[PDB]
């Protein structure tokens, strides 16, 4: 009930948003034409964050 | 009898298929809140892959 | 669609629209303890349909 629930939540939440933090350290300095970066914006909606 | 014998068999089957379930199957009976009522971590789950 | 992306080339339309459903994994631990849990009443309510 509760409080497990949105621990286990937060757990998968973070380990996804690390996981793709280490994919987006790859793609640092990669030059094509005047783009010299890319990255995978994540983020939590605030509907559900509260 | 053949119908109660049956229904045990179902009975232990689902029995079986309920301790594999949650969360990290275990015996999540009591486990998950004693997980965090320390500051660690179920083994098991950290075995999960 | 990932391979013909590739073979044109470019930023992909439907890559891009459905991007959580390609970079995120499906997770079922969230879910199964719940189907369990919630078997008993799935059952119940069917029967009195």
């Amino acid at each position: 009930s509760s409080k497990s629930v949105a621990n286990i939540i937060r757990k998968t939440i973070q380990r996804e948003q690390n996981r793709i933090r280490m994919l987006n350290q790859g793609l640092q300095a990669v030059s094509f034409g005047q783009v010299r970066g890319v990255r995978l914006n994540v983020n939590v909606r605030e509907s559900h964050a509260i | 009898v053949e119908r109660d014998e049956v229904a045990a068999q179902k009975r232990e089957l689902e029995k079986q298929i309920e301790r594999l379930s949650q969360p990290s199957g275990a015996e999540d009976s009591r486990m998950i809140a004693l997980a965090e009522r320390f500051g660690g971590v179920l083994l098991s789950e950290i075995y999960d892959d | 669609r990932l391979i013909e992306a590739s073979l044109y080339g470019g930023i992909s339309s439907a890559i891009t629209r459905s991007l959580r459903d390609y970079l995120l994994p499906e997770n079922s631990g969230v879910r199964k303890a719940f189907q369990d849990m919630e078997a008993a009443l799935r059952e119940n309510r069917i029967t009195l349909e």
